[PDB]
RNA sequence: GGGCACCACCAGGAGUGGAGCCUGCGGGAAACUCACCAGGUCCAGACACAAUAUUUGUGGGUGGUGGUGCAUGUGAUGCCCUUGUUCUGGCGCGCGCUACACUGAC
């Protein structure tokens, strides 16, 4: 759900595969369903995260910069959320502050 | 036959090795400023020292006159200075594959400020005022090899040219520099491979690939 | 040229402020149900805009007229199509972005039928959406890594002093050894 | 690392 | 349909850096100056499985033997726990005597 | 309909020398190359074809063959090329007096001719070079011969000027599967294409017109990166 | 014409030569000739507004005690380049043995 080989695009291939590709492009639905209450049966197989290509376009440093490291290689597995949780505006301003 | 700047019409492959690091010395006469022949003497003169190479601009020339397309006949080669000297580069010459040899060429081509033939019915080396539209003809595309673009097959994009639009393709010969120094003159920026290349090696599959698309 | 969910959030509660005077929209947490706008409203030009004009309409909002609150609706209204044209329609979720607010301005329509200026922005709305291609992702594609390289190699002295030291000691030593055995044979 | 650009130097 | 879990890499003791997938007697070779009996014998000291991972053997268990290895000592422990001018001068005399014996020859 | 892959690292292909003998990959030689020592007296030397030539003529060879600059030139495009990146060929040299060089393909070669000399003739009295860090041999000289180092599923060929042309393209695309190439090429100045015809199979040519051995090994590379999609 | 041979053919096998120990057998980074190289010391020291008896509080000028062809020294010349004072030092040959092979080690 990240992304797609059969719509990223080859160089090394035909005017066949370009057509093929031109058409299931225009072709393509998103198959998810949001008010289904069924989890195995929203389709969310199916779909792409444009909320995160947002995210990607947050305006914030730290949110960016947290974000293009979901873009970035896959390297590590640990993050420990227990470090991540204590956070809000005030601790935020805190840490920024130190017609 | 022979091309040169005086014919502006049919399809052609024009190159540029864009400043190209080539300075001379005077000690007493005249030495190239070859890096590895005297770094001291570049330490006292300022200019650093990994930036004058002119071992790959050697190294780019031989591509270029040894490609089969030289044989057809249908590039030539333009040299865009560091400090504003403009050299064409004939198609129908041996430079020597000697570095002692092409580096006296080098500096006796910067002191007479033009070779030509003992043959003496056309010339070899010529020395002309940038910039480059001067000679570069109508139909012209500019494009940059660089790596930051995204890359495209040559196949394709030769063919995809028509036919009288003539090709100019723009190389930065040096070893490091920031490869915004060509848009006031090209046209637009094109990737070739996933890695990074040399020039020599870009530029022999630039027209390996026009070979195969013209069918040498 | 930046995104804020905090104002499509805001846009999401005070339109339904505007509305509620709920079921179709429970996802939403709003504040005061009551202050809404009933089917009295006149919508000429004529009527007050945002005007700019600070204090006079802060510190005195309180005793509400219809008009003041139409004032700050077209306000929004403004402020919305205003930055859809800047940002939103550029952004790649654009889709599920803008899904809830056609929603919300939809209802207006249902509700009343008669403004325009919502009117053109639900147009300008499906001209957007049926423009855009809304392809799925792309982000993980690397270029290939190349092979590490490396670079070639070519070209403690009391210890070698010791070592030459001691060559010539043991090469001294035998060629003495072989004159003495020589005179005296 | 090292992509067309030479060598090291003593 | 759920079930839940009760692992950390290469860890830093005592200067240098260790392993974290193979077992503890590997791990406290790996650990700089100590054997393998010792590894055995202070292990089945501070009662932690043999067969676990470095992985395995979580914080608690980690500062005991951290403890132990840093006072032995005090747990029952043995000592076996813990870890030109000549040249010169004989050169110079041999040459120039047997020189000296050349030329008197 | 088809998951991806795990793990999407991008990682390092696998690199190569010789004591793999299974994966399908691509090999150059370097026939006849010059690279001769010498002892000028006090110091070593590699043989030069412009600045010493009353010296080889006192020594009575042909300064018209003894000349490195090609195979400088030669190696310099090929470890720098593309498959190299992509880890896909490895050299050998097989000079004109007999030795055989395997050059692995993680080295860089030295830009300079000078320096290239000064490691050429190192290497030509040493037999080993370590690398800056001194753990792996980059350079190994080795033993005769070189299809008693080649992998054992290999298509042998020269190329010669005379032999009838073919597009690479259509020959890697006419090539089996496991079907390694080994191309020899004739690095010489001046001489007969004579060097293998024992050793390989059958001589090609790339154009009517005559190349260098450079852009002979230029045109086999990209008629091989557009045979591999690379 | 015939016969022969691990000083030949053919098939292979094993050695010498890399590294260490050794009985034994022979025997010219930099500088056309009071330079460079390398070291360190002198300085890289206009003015405008306010005020003390030249310096301070506040604004700011910067390329030529320049090279330079060429034509009659005439050229607000075209390019290039600037970014000097001071003492010091420059063995070869060679047989044996031991290392290095999950072709394992305990």
């Amino acid at each position: 759900m990240l992304h797609n080989p059969a719509f990223i695009s080859n160089p090394f291939q035909t005017p066949d595969q370009v057509a093929n590709l031109k058409t299931l492009k225009e072709n393509y639905v998103d198959p998810f369903d949001v008010h289904e209450s069924d989890p195995e049966l929203t389709h969310a197989l199916d779909s792409s995260l444009w909320e995160l290509a947002s995210l990607m376009e947050h305006y914030h440093p730290n949110v960016a910069t947290l974000a293009k490291i979901f873009a970035q290689p896959f390297k590590k597995l640990s993050y420990n959320m227990e470090d991540f949780l204590d956070w809000n505006y005030d601790s935020l301003l805190n840490a920024e502050s130190s017609d | 036959p022979v091309l040169t700047s005086k014919d502006k019409i049919t399809k052609r492959m024009i190159v540029v090795l864009a400043m190209a690091s080539l300075e001379t010395h005077k000690i007493d006469k005249y030495v190239l400023l070859n890096c590895d022949d005297h770094q001291g003497l570049l330490k006292k003169m300022g200019r650093d020292i990994s930036e004058a190479r002119p071992d790959i601009t050697h190294q780019c020339l031989l591509t270029l006159l040894d490609s089969p397309i030289n044989k057809a006949g249908k590039l030539q080669v333009y040299i865009q200075t560091s400090r504003g000297i403009l050299i064409e580069v004939n198609p129908t010459v041996r430079i020597p594959r000697t570095f002692k040899r092409f580096s006296g060429l080098m500096v006796q081509l910067l002191h007479k400020l033009s070779i030509r033939s003992v043959n003496s019915e056309e010339k070899l080396l010529k020395v002309i005022k940038n910039p480059i539209t001067d000679h570069l003809p109508t139909k012209c595309r500019k494009v940059t090899l660089s790596f930051d673009a995204p890359v495209i097959r040559v196949q394709d994009y030769i063919e995809k040219l028509d036919d009288d639009e003539s090709i100019c393709v723009f190389v930065g010969a040096m070893a490091r520099g920031k490869d915004n120094f060509a848009d006031e003159y090209v046209d637009e920026k094109v990737g070739l491979s996933n890695y990074p290349l040399s020039a020599s090696v870009a530029c022999s599959k630039f027209c390996h690939g026009a070979e195969d698309a013209w069918n040498i | 040229k930046r995104y804020i969910p905090e104002v499509v959030y805001f846009f999401q509660k005070i339109l339904l402020t505007f509305i509620v005077e709920p079921l179709d929209f429970e996802n939403i947490r709003l504040d005061s149900y009551e202050l809404g706008l009933p089917l009295d409203v006149d919508f000429t030009k004529k009527r007050s805009t945002i005007i700019p004009l600070h204090t006079l309409s802060t510190m005195d909002t309180e005793a509400h007229p219809v008009d003041q609150c139409v004032s700050v609706l077209l306000n929004v209204m403004e402020s919305l199509d205003a930055t859809i044209s800047t940002v939103w329609k550029s952004l790649p979720a654009f889709n599920e972005i803008i899904l809830p607010i056609q929603q919300l301005l939809s209802a207006y329509t249902s509700k009343y039928s008669d403004f325009e200026k919502p009117r053109n922005i639900l147009n300008k709305v499906e001209k957007l959406t049926k423009f855009t291609e809304h392809i799925p992702l792309a982000l993980q594609n690397h270029k290939p890594v190349s092979i590490p390289t490396h670079a070639p190699k070519y070209e403690d002295r009391t210890r070698s002093e010791i070592n030459k030291m001691k060559a010539q000691l043991k090469k001294e030593r035998k060629f003495t050894m072989k004159e003495i055995r020589k005179d005296a044979k | 690392t090292d992509r067309f650009k030479g060598d090291d130097d003593i | 349909s759920l079930v839940v879990q009760e692992f950390q890499h290469i860890l830093r003791l005592l200067n240098t850096n260790v392993d974290g997938n193979i077992k503890i007697v590997y791990a406290l070779t790996t650990i700089k100056g100590v054997g393998r009996r010792y590894s055995n014998l202070v292990c089945k000291k501070a009662d932690v499985d043999l067969h676990k991972r470095a992985g395995e053997l979580t914080q608690e268990e980690l500062e005991r033997i951290v403890q132990i290895m840093q006072n032995p000592t005090h747990y029952k422990i043995p000592a076996w726990f813990l870890n030109h001018t000549l040249a010169n001068n004989v050169e110079s005399k041999l040459r120039d005597d047997l020189e000296r014996l050349k030329k008197i020859r």
